This record gives C-alpha cells, structure tokens and sequence, in this order.
C-alpha cells in the first residue's frame, strides 16, 4: 500500500487536468511500444523456427 | 478592440499562460505519436529503437 | 464659420435625404436604424404615444412595400420637419454601455 | 486627523489576570455608564454521548429558576428590580452567561453570576416542566427550515462522530432524563480553570478581581477519580441528505466542505473569498446587474430569493460553504452559478476583488465590535478559543498580507477537487446527484 | 488618547441645523434627518413615501445608478433609510478616509434626484415584495390598522402603499413631495466621526438648494373606531389604545412609567414576568400560552397610550378583561412605591443601554435636533424622569380609562370582545 | 423531532483508511 506514491502522483500530475493529459500522452507513446514489443516476443517464441524471419537466414545472402 | 485592455485583462493572461503552455505541449506530443513522425522521434533514447 | 461651404453641405445632404425613399413612405430618419440591443432598450423607453406611431408608421411601409405603391407626393417626409425623437435616448444608453465597460476593465 | 491604523491604536487593550484556582479573569475598561459581564464555559454537545445529549440545553432551561440562596421567583424579581437583562446562549463547543447592567450594579451582578454556577437547584418539578416545554420548543424549530438543514449538514458531514449531533438532542432522549444525570453533568463539567470570566464597558479590572476571589475562588478544579473529559478529533464525510417534501413552498439547499481549525492563519484568507461571493436577497436595493458576481447574475432569470456563505470553525475542524434558497425549477441553474464563482477564484482571481473583500472585511470586524455585549463576547469566545484578544491592528496586519496569489493558492487547497456535503430539504427533485456535484468541483479547462 | 469631545451645534441663515461629533473610532458615519413622512401625504397621492424610500439607489443629474452602487461597494460603506410616519432618516457608513467621496452620493441623493420614469416603472413591483415581507409578521397589520382606527386625517395614512396604487405612483408626484419637503429648514445633518469645520463646506454645496420652508400638514384628529379582519390564523391580536399625551410633555414621561409598571417589556429569558402585573393578572385567567404588555407611541401632535395581548381565540374576551380591570386597579389609587423605583430603574436602563449603540445614538441626537436643535445629555433625562409623582400617575391612568378607545383585532375574533361592551 | 434523525452505518462499506471515526481524512484523501 505505498499510500505516498499515489499522493506523489495526484499532488503532481493529477490535480490539474491539463498535466493529466500530457502525463496520459506519454504513457500510451511508452506503452505501445513495450507492448508491442513485449507481444511480438511472445508470438515468436510460440512459432519459433516456422516464420520466415526465422529461416531467411538460410537464403539472404546465400 | 479597446475594451479588452487594462490592468486586469493583462492579469488574467498571465495566470491561464501555464495553462495554455501545458495544452499547447500536449497537442504537439499527441501530433508526433499520432502521426509517428521519425524526424522528431529519432531522438527519443527508447522510443527511436521502433525505428527497424 | 464657413458659409458657402456650409449651405454646400446642406444642399447635398437634403439631395442625400431625397435619394433615399424612406420619406416616400412616410418613414422619419430614426425609424430605419438597425435595432441591435441597445435600441431595443432605448425603444423601450419611449413614450407611449412616441411608441405608437413609430408602430403605426411601420405597419404603413410594409403595407405599401406589400404591393410595390409609393405614397402621394403630398404626404411624403420633409427634409425640414423630421425630429430626431429616438436621439436623446440612443445616447443615454450608449454612454451606460461605455461607462460600465470603462469600469470592468479595471 | 487619524489614519485607520493609527485609530487602531487607541482602542484600549484586555487585562487578564488569574486566580489560585485558575480561573481566568479579563476586562476592557471604558468611561460607559453601562457594562456586561458573563462567564463562558469550554462545554458543549461535542462533551456528551447519547445518554446525555441533551443536558447542555436542559441545564440552560434550569439555569434561572432557582438556587439555594435565592430559591424560586427570587432569582429574577432580584435581576429585574434592577433593571438588568440576563440572557444566556448554548453552542455545540460552547456555553454562556452574562448580564448587561449599570456600571454601579457591578458587585451583585458577579454575586448572582456565581451563584447560578455553583448554586443550581434542580427542583424535580421544573423538571417535569422544562420536559414539556422543550418538547413543544422542538416543535417550533421543526417550523424553522433553516435549522434543519443546518443540521441535516452536521450529521452527515460528522457520521459517527461526538459532532455530528444537536445541541438539543433526541426528544426520546429528554423525556428519560433525572437528576442524577444533570448532576453528573454539572459536576464533571462546570469547573475552573475552563470558566472564562469576562466583563467590558466602564470596569475596572482592579474590582473585578476582587470581586471574582470573594465569589468564583471557592470552584474545585480537582476531578474525582481523575474522570478527566478528553477530547478527541472528529472525522469529516463527504456524503448527502435528502429530506423531500414537495408540499413545501422552496428548495433548500445546504453544501459545504471541510475547513480549517480555529486556530489556523489560512482561515482569514478564506474569509476574503467569502467576501467576494457575498451574500444576496430579495429586499436588498439595486443590484440587478450592479452588485458582486453572484448577486448579479443571481438577478438576471431570478434565481435565489436569498444566499449566504459561512465559515464555521471548531477546534482542528470546521465547515466552509455556501446556503442558498430557490424555487423548484431553477435548484440546478443556481447550484452551477455557485460552483463557477468558487473554481473562478481557485484560478483567476483578480486584485480589485481582493481589496474590495479586504475593505468589507474591514468593516465587518469594527463594525460588528459596535456595543458593549459584542465586545465582552468576543473576549470569552478568544480567549477559550486562542487563549488571547487579538487585537485589532494585528487582524489589520494579517489582512494586509493577503493578495491574489495567496488566495488561489489557499482555495485551491481547500475548495479544488474535494468532496462536499449536501443537505437539502424541500421540493428537490431537481437537485444534481452527487456524481454531478462532486464533477462540478473542477474544470477540465484547467 | 485625547479628552472626551463634546457635540457642536450651529444654524445656519437657511435653517438647517448642523451638528457633529468628534471621536476617535476608525468607522465613520453620516445621516440627514428630513422632516418628510407618511403624514404629510394628503388623499391625492399616498404609497409616495413608501415608493421614495426605496429610490435611494437611482440615478441623479451628478451620479448615475451604476457609480453609486459600485463606488459604494468598493468601499465597503452602507447606506439606510430609515422611515417612520413623523420623519425619514438617510445613514451611510464607511470608514475615515473615504467620508469625502460618500458625501458626495449621499449629498446628490437628497438634493438633485433626477426620477426616471423608465426606472420608476421597473422599480414598482418591488413594492408588492417589501410589503408581503414586512406583513408576514401579525404585528405590523394590526398597528397599521390601529392607526387608522383611531386618527381620521393625518397619522392614519400608512407606512405601506395601498394595494391599488402600487402600479399607479408616477414620478411627478415623487417629483413635487420633493420639492414641498425636502426644504433645508426642515433638515437636520448629524456627524460622528468627521470633524465640525469641513463638514460645514461640504455641506456648503446645497445652500443653493431648497430653502424656506415646505408644505405644513394637517392636525391629527381623533376618531376612535374600530377595524376588525376575521383571519383564519388561531393566534388572535388585539389593541387597545386611547389618547395620551404629546412627545416631549411632562405628562408624556408619567404615561412612559405607566406602561413599565405594567410589565411593558420583557427582562429574563426563558422567564415568567412575575413583577409584571399584566401577567400575575393573566396566569390567573387562562392556563394557555399568552402574551400581554403595554403600547406607547408618541408623536408631535398626539400620542396613544393602550395594551396588545396575543391569546388563544377562545380566551381573548377573559384576557382584555383582566387587563383591564387591572388598569382600573391603579387609577383607583393602589399603587405601591417600590413599583414606581423598579418601573424608573427599568426606564433609565432601558435609556441608556438603547443609547450605548452608535447607530442608536445617532439616530437619537437626530430625532431630537428636527423638533428643537439643542442636545439634551441623559442626565438631564434622568432629572426629569426621576420627577414623576405617584399622582402623577394616577391622573395618567384615570385620563385613559375616562378616554374614548380605538381596537384593531386581528385574527378569528370567535370570541373577541367590542368596543361600548369591553 | 427532526434532531432524532441520524445516518445509518456504512461500515461495511467504507474504504479502510476511514474506517476509524476518530482519524482525520484529510491525510488519506490526495491518496485515495
Ligand atoms: C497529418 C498529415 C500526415 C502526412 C505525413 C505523415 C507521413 C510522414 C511523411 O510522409 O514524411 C514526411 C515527414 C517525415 O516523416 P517520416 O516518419 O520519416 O515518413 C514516414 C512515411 O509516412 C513512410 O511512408 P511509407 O511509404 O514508407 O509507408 C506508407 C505510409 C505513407 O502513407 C501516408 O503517409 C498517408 C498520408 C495520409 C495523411 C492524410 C490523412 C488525413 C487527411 O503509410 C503508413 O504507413 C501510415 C503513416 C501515414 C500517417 C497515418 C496516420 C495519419 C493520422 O513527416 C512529417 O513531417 C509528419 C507531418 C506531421 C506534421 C505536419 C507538418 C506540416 C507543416
Ligand atoms: C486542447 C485543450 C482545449 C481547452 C479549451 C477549453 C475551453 C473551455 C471553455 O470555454 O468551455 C468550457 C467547456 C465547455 O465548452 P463550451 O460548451 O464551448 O462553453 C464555452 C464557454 O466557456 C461557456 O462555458 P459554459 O457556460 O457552457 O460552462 C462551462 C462548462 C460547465 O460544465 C457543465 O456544466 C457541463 C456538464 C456536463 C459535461 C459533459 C457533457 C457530456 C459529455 O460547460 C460545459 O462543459 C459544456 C459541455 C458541453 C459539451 C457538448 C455536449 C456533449 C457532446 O467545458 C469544460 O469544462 C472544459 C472542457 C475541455 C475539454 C478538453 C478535452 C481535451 C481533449
Ligand atoms: C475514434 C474512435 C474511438 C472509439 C472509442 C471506443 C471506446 C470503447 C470503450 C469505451 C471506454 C469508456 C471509458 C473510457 C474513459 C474511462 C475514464 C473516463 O470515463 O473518465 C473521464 C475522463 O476524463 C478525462 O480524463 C478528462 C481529461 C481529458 C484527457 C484527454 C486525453 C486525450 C488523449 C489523446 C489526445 C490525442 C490528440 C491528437 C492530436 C492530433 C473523467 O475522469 P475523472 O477522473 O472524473 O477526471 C478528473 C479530472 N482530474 C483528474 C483533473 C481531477
Ligand atoms: C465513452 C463515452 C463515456 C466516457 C467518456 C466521457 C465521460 O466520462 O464524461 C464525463 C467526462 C468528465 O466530465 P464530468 O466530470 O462528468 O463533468 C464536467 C466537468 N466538471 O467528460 C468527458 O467527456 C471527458 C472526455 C473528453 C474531455
Ligand atoms: C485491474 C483493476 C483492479 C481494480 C480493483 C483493485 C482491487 C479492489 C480495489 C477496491 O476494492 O477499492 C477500494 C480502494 C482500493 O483498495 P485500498 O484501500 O487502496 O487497499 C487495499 C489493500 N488490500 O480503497 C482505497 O483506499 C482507494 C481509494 C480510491
């Protein structure tokens, strides 16, 4: 219950309605880019050695 | 326009300018990821690694 | 003052007042001005009997505008007689209006 | 000749001085021929539970009707013979007696004070009176519309706290008591040093300690069983009340959010906003579109019939609002007036207003020092309150610092984001649900 | 500090009297006291009064609405107007350094009133809402009535407009009120925190104003009628007045210990008025809640002397009874010394603590200025008030049981007595 | 009689830092 942190955050960044967009605005920049890198991984690992990106190595350049 | 002068029309500016700084930041942030502009992304230190 | 130029101005501001025909229908000066808020207050502070014909006058030069008619020469405006009745009161308000602007800015 | 502060320095300052038992003695002398002086006690509903709720007021109906030495009708044919008037006043944090006589009546004023302090008969009988009496009194306040909203306002703002109920409590509860409880009461609670004597006009301080060692010295100050009365914080909800009925003639509506203590500085600043909102009603003269914000735009579709902003303060806690009145239809109309004016001054707050709160404030405190009675008021109530008299060119002082920064930097402290109290009682089908009062505490501008 | 000042007074040529105070409180104030009021409004024209005292805020030649509302406001300052049917009594309020600019409106107001009709019309329905508020309390119809019960031309005209003329009060008749009263003679200026001398050239400016004297009004006679209402409230009022004596008399100080004997005024909280005789006579008569004390109102021309109960409608006939029958009691000669020391030390306390508020004082020193121009000190009051002899007294009470009386009597009246039977 | 009038208990639904009818709430609120 780290009761001071969430008070850091709206004494900051959320009693003015205007921080709290931008502070939404970089979240989502930020968040997009960890879950789509996080989801890709994933989907890789689940079909590892079946995508093309996995087997191009054989022939580009080759 | 004449009326919109005087001391006080001057005094109201002033405590909405960081208001209109902050909306105006946003807008321009919300712009480049809209729109996933590589010029200005390119020096974000984790973002740019989208960027191949 | 200057006289020549003086007459010169009043010759062609009554050539003024005889090209435009609101005095072909009987209409005074005051009655055509556009009615913005300020004038609807300063109507509303006619009397009753200003109010009246000013009512009437209009009712006539739509009635006529109705049927594309002019009213007899006889009977139409003299440059000479109109009364800026409406004046006085456009005024007040106007000054009202300015003095309490003058005030909220400061 | 005299500027306002260089007035302020004429005005003559508060001599104090105690006694053995503790008891603490106050005096503003003057050349009036006329003087008041009471006694003030730190007792009140915030001191009782639900057995007792309605002692304080009980006691008050019995303060005059008798006491050992004057037994009966005695007490006032004494008090008017003279041509004194005695008056007494109850509170949820505080109690009071005093007298308004002829400087020369001075000695057997105090005597009679402490002899209805000390002395009480509680005659079984009166008692049986008092009960009737105080149950039709109940009924006349349930007439009274703004007193049920007002505390409609404290118990929902003070759920489960000593606070939240009324001075006059339960009628269940006055029909049950004895004199045994009142006792119990009296004994626990009415005793130096908490008993403030105080007396303004033509005084001497010198007299009056002489006067209050022959007659209050003899008060215990020792509690038996160390059965000391401690006080405790009180906790502040944010919840709303809604008492409908349409067969009413007009909405009533009460909001309020939580405020400093007494004792605070931040307090004077928020009374310069509640300034600036002002107060309205329908008898007042001009003002359609010629008077403060609210008032103006509270005469342009005829919304109010009357509001009013308080500011009340308890110990460590108190209210800060506003009370308006309105018609059926347009309950939600003056709700939202109400709310602009409060986030305006949050955000854009201008000097011009401010110095116009600072003068009506001004004002207000001199204004209201008018009289001998106001005067020795305000001395109990500071020093029970403050343990001083502030005096006037310090409240002059305080004023001067205040400026626009410093109040939206205060009223956003307190008004901005924070959950209010609602209390409503009338024809209310057009109040705003909670959900939209609690949105309407913030701007999505800012 | 400096020494206690005291009160100068001067005349000018003109008439008007000029008094001023010097002390030292940070709050300063200023009333004009006008010898206009309710009775000096004839049958052509009525509600004047009424509708003038709330004009105070318009426009005038020198101010517009707007200027006086607002610099008023940034001050902080107030401004009244009190009204009664003998006078009416401008005060404003602020502080010492803004007294120069408050003068000016307050100044303005009394001397260059410009009526708009415009402003007028607007300003007539407000009428109807200060009438409704001050009716909602019972006491003030039954006064209202009872002054037109007992006077036939002058004092019977009411504080209030009548019903009919509130939307038919044109500003010619403000207009000519005006000028026939508003006569500097007939004017009184009182100061309190603004010194004599500059005073004296601030109200230099009106010495071109007015001037002379104004319209005399007509003699009060008396009538002694009856004005009953029949309303559906359960509480009926009643009145029972009867000539007195004339403000300002001898025989007007015997009348003021008269009703104080009789328990006029109440003195505990939460508490039977035992040395009240009206009371000790009542609890004896009915076993209801009740209410029972003694009128005194004196003016210039006559005064009226009497008793108002609020009773339960079926007691109302025993209550006037036992009131009655008690004032018998005293005009037969059974009158006690030690009631007439408590009524005098009720009055002398009464006297000075009402004079103890600025506002109260100021308005007294104003009050006594119109009728003579000369301050009396309270020591002087209580000379005269320690003067009165027991038979005194008794000639009081038998004059007002010998009296022709007047009843107003509001309320269901089941059971209310008449006049020729009471 | 309108002073016989008290709300019921929402314990059971209060969040737990105002569950104490003797803390103030003013420390909780910003975290709430
Ligand atoms: C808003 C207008 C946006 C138009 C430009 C966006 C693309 C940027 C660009 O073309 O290069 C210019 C320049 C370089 O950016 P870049 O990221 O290196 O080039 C990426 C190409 O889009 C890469 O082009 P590509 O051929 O390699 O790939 C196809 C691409 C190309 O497709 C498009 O660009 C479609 C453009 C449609 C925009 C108009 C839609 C609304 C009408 O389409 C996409 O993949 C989606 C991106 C296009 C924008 C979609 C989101 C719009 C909301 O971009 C900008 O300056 C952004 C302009 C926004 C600020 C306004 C400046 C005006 C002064
Ligand atoms: C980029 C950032 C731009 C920021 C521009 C701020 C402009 C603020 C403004 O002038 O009007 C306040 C604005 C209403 O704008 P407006 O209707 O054009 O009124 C112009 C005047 O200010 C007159 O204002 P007012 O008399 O209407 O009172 C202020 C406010 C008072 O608030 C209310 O009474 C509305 C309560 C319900 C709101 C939710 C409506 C349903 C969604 O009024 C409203 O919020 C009306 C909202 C109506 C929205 C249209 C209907 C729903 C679609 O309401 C706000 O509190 C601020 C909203 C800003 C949203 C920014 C979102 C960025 C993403
Ligand atoms: C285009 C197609 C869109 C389709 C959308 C489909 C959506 C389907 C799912 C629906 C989900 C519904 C719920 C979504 C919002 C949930 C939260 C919301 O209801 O809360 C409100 C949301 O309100 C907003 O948050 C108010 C601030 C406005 C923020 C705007 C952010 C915009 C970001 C994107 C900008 C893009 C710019 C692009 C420029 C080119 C009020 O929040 P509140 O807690 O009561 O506000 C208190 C304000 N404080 C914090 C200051 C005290
Ligand atoms: C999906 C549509 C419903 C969810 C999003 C819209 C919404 O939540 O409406 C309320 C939101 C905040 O507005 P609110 O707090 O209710 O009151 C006005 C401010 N005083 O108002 C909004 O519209 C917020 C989003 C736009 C800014
Ligand atoms: C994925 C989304 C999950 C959302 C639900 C989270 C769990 C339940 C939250 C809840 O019941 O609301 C009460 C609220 C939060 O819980 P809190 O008191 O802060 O701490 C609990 C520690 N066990 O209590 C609070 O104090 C928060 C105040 C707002």
């Amino acid at each position: 219950a780290a009761a001071t942190l969430t008070s850091k955050l709206y004494s900051l960044l959320f009693r003015r309605t205007s921080t709290f967009a931008l502070t939404i605005i970089v979240g989502v920049m930020f968040f997009e880019r960890a879950f789509d890198q996080g989801a890709d991984a994933i989907y890789d690992h689940i079909n590892e050695g079946k995508l093309w990106k996995h087997i191009k190595h054989k022939y580009e350049n080759k | 326009v004449t009326r919109f002068l005087g001391p006080r029309y001057r005094e109201l500016v002033k405590n909405w300018v960081p208001t209109a700084y902050t909306w105006g930041a946003v807008g321009a942030v919300g712009l480049v990821w809209a729109t996933d502009w590589r010029l200005i992304l390119d020096w974000v230190p984790y973002i740019n690694g989208k960027f191949k | 003052a200057v006289s020549a130029s003086g007459k010169w101005l009043d010759g062609i501001r009554k050539w003024y007042y005889n090209a435009a025909g609101f005095n072909k229908l009987g209409l005074m000066r005051d009655d055509t001005i556009y009615e913005d808020e300020d004038v609807k207050e300063a109507i509303r502070r006619l009397p009753e009997n200003l109010y009246n014909d000013r009512m009437f006058r209009i009712k006539r030069a739509l009635d006529l505008n109705l049927k594309h008619q002019i009213l007899p020469k006889e009977q139409w405006t003299k440059y000479e007689e109109e009364n800026f009745y409406l004046e006085p009161y456009l005024k007040e308000v106007i000054r009202e209006r300015k003095e309490r602007e003058e005030w909220a800015k400061k | 000749t005299a500027t306002f502060a260089q007035a302020l320095q004429f005005v003559p300052e508060t001599q104090v001085s105690l006694l053995d038992n503790g008891l603490r003695v106050a005096s503003e002398q003057s050349s009036q021929p006329t003087c008041t002086v009471g006694v003030w006690i730190d007792v009140g509903s915030r001191f009782e539970t639900e057995k007792n709720n309605g002692a304080g007021y009980f006691l008050e109906h019995l303060a005059f009707k008798g006491t050992k030495n004057r037994p009966g009708s005695a007490l006032e044919k004494e008090v008017e013979s003279m041509g004194a008037h005695l008056n007494a006043y109850s509170t949820r944090e505080h109690t009071a007696y005093y007298i308004k006589a002829l400087s020369k009546d001075l000695p057997k004023a105090v005597e009679l004070l402490g002899d209805i302090v000390q002395n009480c008969s509680l005659e079984d009988s009166q008692i049986e009176k008092e009960r009737d009496v105080i149950l039709r009194e109940m009924q006349e306040n349930d007439a009274s519309m703004r007193d049920v909203v007002f505390n409609y306002l404290h118990a929902t703002a003070f759920q489960g706290t000593p606070l939240a109920q009324a001075v006059e409590g339960p009628s269940e509860n006055v029909r049950k008591l004895s004199r045994a409880d009142l006792t119990e009461y009296l004994s626990t609670h009415y005793k130096a040093p908490r008993m403030v004597l105080a007396a303004a006009g033509g005084v001497e301080h010198q007299q009056l300690l002489d006067l209050a060692q022959k007659h209050l010295g003899g008060i215990p100050w020792t509690y038996a069983e160390d059965a000391v009365p401690t006080l405790t914080p009180c906790r502040f909800t944010g919840s709303e009340i809604r008492h409908r009925d349409d067969a009413l003639p007009f909405a009533h509506v009460a909001i309020a959010v939580e405020g400093p203590g007494w004792a605070s500085p931040d307090n004077v600043a928020l009374q310069v906003a509640n300034a600036i909102i002002g107060h309205y009603d329908c008898t007042y003269g001009g003002g359609v579109h010629l008077s403060s914000p609210l008032a103006s735009g509270a005469v342009a579709n005829k919304l109010c019939q009357s509001f009013q902003t308080f500011s009340i303060c308890y110990a460590e806690t108190g209210l800060l609002g506003a009370h308006f009145v309105c018609d059926r239809m347009k309950i939600d109309d003056m709700m939202f007036v109400l709310q602009g004016q409060w986030m305006r001054l949050c955000t854009s707050a201008t000097e011009s207003e401010v110095a116009r709160g600072k003068n009506i404030l001004r004002n207000a405190l001199v204004s209201h020092l008018d009289g001998t009675t106001p005067v020795c008021e305000d001395i109990g109530r500071s020093l029970l309150t403050y343990g001083r008299r502030i005096p006037l060119a310090e409240w002059e002082s305080r004023i001067a610092e205040v400026d626009a920064s410093v109040v939206r930097e205060i009223c956003s402290k307190y008004i901005y984001d924070q959950c209010p109290a609602v209390a409503g009682y009338g024809p209310i089908e057009q109040l705003p649900d909670y959900n939209r009062i609690r949105s309407g505490m913030f701007w999505l501008r800012f | 500090p400096p020494q206690p000042q005291d009160l100068e007074f001067t005349k000018l040529p003109n008439g008007l009297v000029i008094a001023s105070l010097e002390n030292y409180s940070p709050v300063s104030r200023i009333g004009l006291f006008i010898k206009a009021g309710s009775r000096y409004e004839d049958f052509s024209n009525l509600g004047t009064t009424h509708l003038l005292r709330l004009t105070s805020s318009l426009t005038t030649k020198g101010a517009s609405s707007f200027k006086i509302t607002r610099g008023i406001e940034a001050v902080g300052g107030k401004l009244s107007v009190t009204a009664t049917r003998e006078n009416m009594a401008y005060t404003v309020e602020c502080l010492r350094g803004d007294v120069d600019i408050l003068m000016e409106f307050l100044l303005n107001v009394t001397t260059a009133p410009e009526f708009r009709r415009w402003e007028v019309a607007d300003l007539q329905p407000q009428l109807k809402i200060d009438k409704a508020v001050a009716f909602q309390n019972p006491q003030t119809h039954v006064i209202e009535n009872l002054h037109a019960a007992a006077y036939r031309n002058a004092l019977a005209n009411p504080l209030y407009c009548p019903d009919y003329r509130i939307g038919k009060v044109t500003s010619e008749e403000l207009h000519y009120f005006v000028q026939n009263h508003f006569t500097s003679a007939r004017m009184a200026l009182i100061g309190l925190g603004v010194s004599h001398p500059v005073l004296k050239q601030v109200a230099e400016q009106f010495l071109n104003m007015r001037g002379g004297l104004g319209l005399s009004g007509a003699k009060a006679n008396y009538r002694g009628g009856e004005i009953r209402e029949q309303n559906g409230d359960s509480l009926v009022h009643a009145a029972f007045v009867a000539e007195s004596a004339v403000a300002g008399s001898a025989e007007a100080n015997a009348f003021s210990v008269l009703q104080h004997v009789l328990g006029a005024g109440p003195h505990v909280k939460r508490g039977s008025n035992t040395t009240s005789h009206l009371h000790q006579a009542v609890a004896k008569a009915t076993q209801q809640p009740f209410d029972v004390s003694a009128f005194n109102a004196s003016y210039s021309d006559s005064g009226l002397f009497g008793i108002y109960t609020i009773s339960q409608a079926t007691a109302a006939g025993d209550v006037i009874k036992a009131a009655y029958n008690q004032v018998k009691t005293i005009a037969q000669g059974n009158l006690s010394n030690t009631d007439v020391q408590a009524a005098k030390n009720k009055l002398k306390a009464g006297y000075l603590m009402s004079v103890e508020s600025s506002e109260c004082f100021l308005e007294e020193v104003g009050s006594q200025a119109l009728v003579a121009g000369s301050y009396m000190p309270p020591s002087t009051v209580l000379q005269q008030i320690d003067s009165v002899a027991n038979a005194d007294i008794i000639n009081a009470a038998k004059k007002f049981v010998s009296g022709q009386k007047s009843m107003a009597a509001s309320g269901n009246l089941g059971h209310t007595p008449f006049v020729d039977e009471l | 009689s309108h002073t016989d009038i008290k709300v019921p208990d929402f314990s059971e639904y209060r969040r737990l830092e105002v569950l104490d009818s003797t803390k103030s709430s003013r420390e909780s609120s910003e975290a709430r």
